[PDB]
């Protein structure tokens, strides 16, 4: 019999082979292989206005990542060069064009339509298939997973969107109008179509179609699709006597329309009101063609299949009206499909290619009209070659990927890649987001559905409004890629199902759906699903095909589409798992791989649909006869950061969530390239350590090669009250010996811009002549070329790169790049590069030492967070009777009401591991039990309770109670007080409001909002309110005439105030006011609003 | 006292919006239970304590319980 | 202003002006990225 | 990056004992007996040798001049 | 109970009228659902789903004061 260790040996091979970012790489590879060709075939060809001239598209291929230098050469490009030079890692797309003249094709001409960004480490990238040494020579970390783009030198990652499954019917309840609605989102060539059939209180079926202003009666639009005879609708809707009765009632209520022409004219009147006779008919036909179920086929021949699908939808609606079937919950992951990188990229490419072909036809038509026929037809090759502008496509792609605003209203599709440490990056690469608006509650959407088990991490989720709408994939997840649909359709047809049009769905027969569209009927659904399962397990067909049957409604569902989330499971046959001991031995020896197990019928992937028919056994010893599958490793249901917490089942859920979220903020050696990388911010921990108590997963996923914390000696007692309310006390001698000591990097960047007209910037030491020339002491360590010396000391407002700009908005503006006003450090490296445009580009990084101090934030993996409350000399710290001096002291009040027994278990385990000389397994559910740790601690000469006797540091006599002390893994967070302190005395001001600026960088002021105003009113301090609001910001003086109240206009020339509107000078008074109020008066007078001011004397 | 009895005896019953855990597959929260089961354990009752450790199903139920409190504060 | 600039890839001692230079490249490996080497002056850092 | 010179808690010099410990434990010796032989007795010192990871070797490849 | 009005003999006018007749409320004050009775202290009190305060005060057996 197998044990969880053998299943672990099997499971680790999955990550050993596939990796952790396969959902990006596989989708992008499929896109490159076939999506470009599919889109090109979809567009077809160019149709200009030139007589007897046509262009037919051929094949499209992608070159290698290259860069067009400002100088004529074209050279290979590597990712590090793109990062340093602010380039864009991309490859040119070559498309062949066949010219058709007088219905005759010629020799195709190869043209360059633009450049397409390359996802790193894909099958087309340069880093694919390289060894570790080659990657190191190229300047990259071998542990880097790839799967992200580089746009203008910044790393952009595409987060997967979670959309409703397409071309599927979902029936919902609308109790406000008492309408029972079914909705389908039909997809064809990137266009979406929300088609709904609904039944109101009257029992009449109405159909909603896009671009149709009002719902139309069901049988009206059904007749408009041909199929005019009432018996045809009666048959299509089904063969249930109540259903036939309701359909006949609808027919009686809609006997006005009996001819397809009548219905077409009717929809013409609705969709095109008040227009010509011929226009409305064509508009109605067009709307019917490309707005009613486009996925079924836009060709006018396809009316019959669309009518059949509409009848199926109406049947579902009326069946739910009778309570036969219940409402379908949208959160069920059978109804949700993830939008991977490839799908979104294909949509964007199609959008840009439309503009490209439009520009091509415009340019060709314009050139032919301007010139003569001889000039064009003499050399058609040169004409086509010179009638193309690739920048139209390239700039669209680049800007869409850079800003993140997809064409179609989507925003935030691509986000800047996080690089704080290993966990943060790898977790960002595995994120799933929902398109719903965050402001609304969305109580049902944010909850944890039962189908998320094994597909979505239950703990890792944001804290704020994003709680429940942003989720991360579980460790044992496998997103699918699509397969040729027609081949699956042919195989199913050959299996024995009769086509749909031959016979109607007699309730004695089983409906069969392929990717949500009905395709035929069968008699024995169970035999069919068993046959398909056997073929799938043998290896006859692909492993992406999933089959599920529903006994109650007699339906069979076959899924082969893109974006389903699946998990692996061991197949159980007759109560015996198919994975035997010798298979585990073969996997261990390397003779067998995970893919071989998949192809051998031992392990099969299950999506949310097929899992409906499963009955999974959790543990190997619990397998009984009725079980059909066995769980591989229950500890893998957690996300990547959530696996960091040891003994996570001993903690309260909110604390586990906090710890998982905080594991992405700790400092540490995230990547080996930190020395030569150029990121805006970065941290490095001087002495990282592997956790003593760790889960076995992070050794496999590679975390232990890039640790992000240290092992502290923690004692739990109250000390002087300086550790109260989640504050910690840290030893001083330990800090002075290199504990939690870190370094902070920040990269500044300057560019020698080349303005139009020849006036360019230059790097130099600014002479005192120039305007804006700051103090001489600021440029004190710059070399004569205008660049700072490496390993020099800067302290704030010091110039790093001296640069003077042309006076064009006999002088020279000073535009040097200086350190941030509140920062400090030492210059680490200076890089001189030539940017993409041919000008110069300089990047400087300043490193700063950050010894721990008061206010610095520390946190454990179990959710306990705090700031350093006091630093204590070593001689004042207590010491145990065995000679141990605590590194850090926590408050005993933080343990209860936080309920984190896992922290105490880890505290015991750390000291047990340190005494025993071996690390301790702390896996989620198979880790070392607590009782074993306590017994081992007892065997080593310590108390089983983990408590010890200490002596007080000051008095020197032992404390009355014995104290708990152990070793716990603590992480230093990047919220450090040196980056949060901010002060403002006078500072600069804004332009429009003249209030203090906003932000620490520009010496901004803090915000005194409305709530503070109400607080100050509640205290009853009027003059304090005046002082805080008006006196220190926007003081003003204004003259006003005493009969109109219009703002009197002073005359500096005549030294006399007067009313321009009123012509008054007898009485003008001077009034104090705020600048904001004056601007509000001006803005009211901008409209026709006239505010008349009445003055009074105090 | 609730913290003590949850760290020492048992967590108890997990619920969302005042009802037992019901969202999931058809007739069952997780695929590891038979459909149509209404037993105590099958709907959220956790018979273990934080000190004694939770089985994976109890862990999932407890996470489903805590998510409600998080979103509750966020909207409140 | 003549100055020394180490190359990014091969780490060679490239010396050239930058104010007057129009095309920046390493004359050995053709790289367009160079470093500014540390000066040969003594720096004093506290061993705290 | 590299092995610390002194134990963070008590201050005993353990910088020179890491390579010997690693070689002995890799050879097959019981780690507990190896740590006892090296003189480390309090677990604060043993933790530093046990949990240390050598990262100076794989960051030495990227040079900055 | 069997209800078969003249308009219900045809196909199109049966289910709606039958449901409407089946909906009618009897024996009850308008807009009042369930009625829980519980003794508080030594006095029984009534609680109702829905509300019609204007009409209840004239129902015999009710104490209008409290
Ligand atoms: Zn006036
Ligand atoms: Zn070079
Ligand atoms: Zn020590």
């Amino acid at each position: 019999d197998v044990t969880p260790d053998d299943l672990w040996i099997v499971m680790e091979s999955y990550w050993q082979e596939k990796g952790l970012v396969r959902q990006h790489l596989d989708s992008y590879n499929a896109f490159i292989e076939r999506g470009l060709q599919e889109v090109v075939n979809e567009f077809g060809g160019i149709k200009p206005d030139i007589p007897d001239f046509e262009v037919k598209f051929g094949k499209i291929r992608v070159g290698e990542p290259e860069f067009q230098e400002p100088h004529g050469q074209r050279k290979p490009l590597y990712p590090m060069d793109a990062r340093i030079r602010n380039l864009t890692y991309a490859a040119p797309l070559y498309l062949e064009m066949i010219p058709v003249i007088k219905g005759v094709e010629q020799d195709p001409v190869e043209v360059r339509i633009g450049e397409l960004p390359i996802m790193l480490k894909s099958k087309v990238c340069r880093l694919y298939g390289l060894s570790d040494e080659e990657l190191i020579k190229l300047g990259e970390d071998p542990k880097d997973p790839g799967g992200y783009f580089i746009i203008n030198g910044s790393e952009r990652v595409i987060v997967s969107i979670e959309d409703i499954a397409p071309n599927r019917t979902l029936v919902e309840k609308d109790e406000r109008q008492e309408k029972y609605i079914a909705k389908v989102f039909s997809y064809r060539h990137g266009y979406r179509a929300l088609v709904a059939v609904e039944r109101r209180k009257d029992g009449i079926l109405y159909v909603d179609i896009p671009n149709v202003p009002k719902p139309v009666k069901f049988v009206y639009v059904m007749r408009a699709l041909g199929l005019e005879r009432d018996k045809d609708i009666v048959e299509a809707v089904g063969n249930d006597p109540e259903v036939q009765q309701i359909m006949f009632d609808n027919l009686e209520d809609a006997s006005d329309i009996t001819t397809q022409q009548e219905a077409l004219e009717f929809i013409g009147k609705l969709v095109a009101p008040g227009q010509a006779r011929e226009y409305r008919l064509k508009r109605a036909e067009y709307v019917i063609d490309n707005n009613l179920l486009p996925h079924m086929g836009v060709s006018p021949e396809d009316r019959i299949k669309k009518a059949y699908y509409l009848g199926m939808m109406a049947l579902k609606v009326i069946e739910l009206s009778l309570g036969r079937r219940p409402e379908d919950d949208k959160d069920h992951y059978a109804n949700k499909r993830l939008r991977l990188a490839g799908d979104l990229l294909k949509d964007l490419f199609r959008v840009a290619f439309s503009q490209l072909v439009k520009d091509i036809q415009y340019q060709m038509t314009k050139t032919y009209q301007r010139k003569g026929d001889k000039y064009t037809f003499g050399n058609i090759h040169r004409f086509i070659r010179n009638s193309i502008r690739p920048d139209v496509l390239t700039e669209r792609i680049e800007h869409a990927l850079a800003t993140g605003a997809w064409p179609g209203g989507r925003t935030g599709v691509s986000q800047l890649l996080d690089r704080t440490n290993y966990m943060s990056t790898l977790s960002h690469l595995r994120r799933v987001t929902s398109p719903l608006d965050r402001e609304q509650p969305h109580f049902e959407a944010r909850d944890l559905h039962g189908t998320h088990w094994g597909r979505i991490c239950p703990t890792e989720t944001p804290e704020g409004p994003n709680c429940g709408l942003v989720k991360n994939l579980a460790l044992m997840a496998q997103i699918t890629t699509a397969v040729p649909e027609e081949e699956i359709r042919e195989y199913l047809m050959s299996l024995g199902i009769v086509p749909i049009e031959v016979r109607r769905p007699d309730p004695t027969l089983w409906r069969v759906y392929l990717n949500g569209v009905l395709i035929g009927t069968i008699e024995d659904g169970k035999a069919l699903v068993q046959r398909i399962r056997q073929d799938r397990r043998s290896g006859k067909i692909s492993d992406v095909i999933n089959v599920a049957y529903y006994e109650d409604v007699k339906e069979v569902y076959v899924n082969s589409d893109d974006g389903r989330v699946r998990r692996p499971l061991i197949i159980v046959e007759n109560g015996v798992p198919k994975l035997t001991k010798e298979h585990v031995q073969a996997v261990k020896e390397g003779r067998l791989k995970w893919s071989d197990l998949i192809k051998m019928g031992i392990i099969e992937y299950l999506d949310a649909e097929e899992e409906e028919n499963a009955y999974v056994a959790m543990w190997p010893w619990e397998v009984t006869e009725e079980h059909t599958h066995l769980e591989l490793m229950p500890a893998a249901i957690l996300g990547l950061p959530a696996s960091l917490v040891p003994y996570p089942e001993h903690n309260a859920a909110p604390r586990n969530t906090y710890g998982a979220g905080m594991a992405k903020q700790s400092l540490g050696l995230g990547w080996a390239n930190f020395r030569i990388r150029v990121d805006t911010r970065g941290h490095l921990l001087h002495y990282p350590q592997i956790p003593l108590v760790n889960s076995r997963i992070m050794k496999a996923v590679g975390y232990e090669d890039r640790p992000a914390g240290q092992n502290f000696v923690v004692a739990v007692l109250a000390y002087q009250g300086y550790n109260m309310e989640d504050a910690i006390i840290i030893n001083k001698a330990s800090i002075e010996r290199g504990l939690a000591r870190s370094t902070f990097f920040r990269t500044y960047e300057a560019e020698e811009k080349k303005y139009l007209g020849g006036q360019t910037d230059k790097f130099e030491i600014p002479d005192p002549t120039v305007r804006g020339y700051r103090g001489e002491k600021y440029y004190r360590n710059l070399d004569e070329d205008g660049l700072i010396f490496p390993e020099s000391k800067v302290e704030g407002k010091d110039v790093l790169v001296g640069r003077t700009s042309p006076p064009r908005f006999q002088e020279r503006r000073e535009t040097s790049v200086a350190v941030r006003p509140s920062e400090k450090g030492v210059v680490d490296k200076v890089i001189i590069t030539e940017t993409g445009d041919g000008t110069k580009l300089v990047k400087v990084t300043v490193r700063d030492l950050r010894i721990p101090e008061l206010g610095d934030k520390f946190a454990s993996r179990h959710g306990q967070k705090g700031v350093i409350g006091l630093i204590v000399p070593q001689e004042d710290m207590p010491w145990t009777e065995s000679g141990i001096v605590p590194d850090l002291i926590v408050n005993p009040h933080g343990i209860p009401s936080r309920m984190t027994v896992g922290q105490l278990i880890e505290a015991i385990g750390g000291k047990v591991a340190s005494l025993k000389g071996r690390r301790v397994d702390g896996t989620a559910f198979i880790g070392e039990p607590e009782e074993k740790l306590r017994k081992e601690l007892e065997e080593l000469g310590f108390k089983h309770t983990g408590r010890e006797i200490m002596y007080d540091g000051i008095t020197g006599k032992r404390l009355e109670a014995d104290i708990f002390i152990g070793v716990i893994y603590y992480q230093r967070l990047h919220h450090m007080v040196a980056d949060k302190i901010h002060a403002r005395s006078r500072g600069p001001v804004q332009v429009l409001t003249k209030q203090p600026t906003e932000g620490r960088a520009r010496e901004g002021g803090l915000r005194f909002g409305e709530m503070e105003r109400d607080v100050l009113v509640g205290h009853g301090a009027a003059m304090l309110l005046i002082e805080r609001l008006l006196e220190e910001s926007d003081k003003t003086e204004v003259w006003v005439c005493e009969n109109c109240g219009h703002i009197a206009l002073e005359d500096k020339r005549r030294r006399r105030v007067y009313c321009p509107v009123c012509g008054e000078e007898e009485r003008i008074s001077k009034v104090e006011m705020s600048y904001a109020f004056k601007l509000l008066l001006d803005e009211l007078k901008a409209m026709v609003i006239r505010p008349k001011l009445n003055l009074s004397e105090r | 006292i609730l913290n003590i009895t949850q760290m020492a005896a048992l967590l108890g019953q997990q619920s969302i919006r005042g009802k037992r855990l019901y969202r999931g597959f058809r007739g069952r929260v997780l695929s590891h239970f038979k459909p149509g089961d209404l037993g105590a354990r099958a709907k959220g009752f956790v018979v273990n304590s934080y000190k004694s450790g939770l089985t994976p199903q109890e862990y999932f139920f407890h996470a489903m319980g805590g998510r409600e409190g998080l979103v509750d504060t966020a909207v409140r | 202003v003549e100055a020394v600039y180490r190359c990014f890839k091969c780490g060679r001692e490239v010396k050239l002006d930058l104010s007057i230079t129009r095309d920046l490249r390493c004359p050995y490996c053709g790289s367009k990225i160079l470093y500014k080497p540390r000066p040969k002056v003594p720096r004093r850092v506290k061993a705290i | 990056m590299i092995v610390p010179v002194r134990c963070f808690t008590c201050g005993k010099v353990i910088g020179d004992k890491y390579y010997e410990f690693k070689r002995r434990v890799e050879a097959g010796e019981d780690p507990e007996k190896v740590l006892d032989d090296l003189g480390l007795e309090r677990y604060c010192c043993r933790r530093m040798l046990l949990s240390h990871v050598e990262l100076i070797d794989d960051i030495m490849h990227y040079r900055v001049y | 109970l069997i209800v078969r009005p003249k308009k219900a003999d045809k196909i199109s006018d049966l289910r709606r009228f039958a449901e409407k007749i089946k909906k009618h409320r009897l024996k009850g004050l308008s807009g009042v659902g369930k009625t829980i009775v519980r003794k508080e202290g030594d006095e029984y009190v009534i609680y109702t789903e829905g509300s019609n305060f204007k009409q209840v005060l004239k129902v015999p057996g009710v104490d209008p004061t409290r």
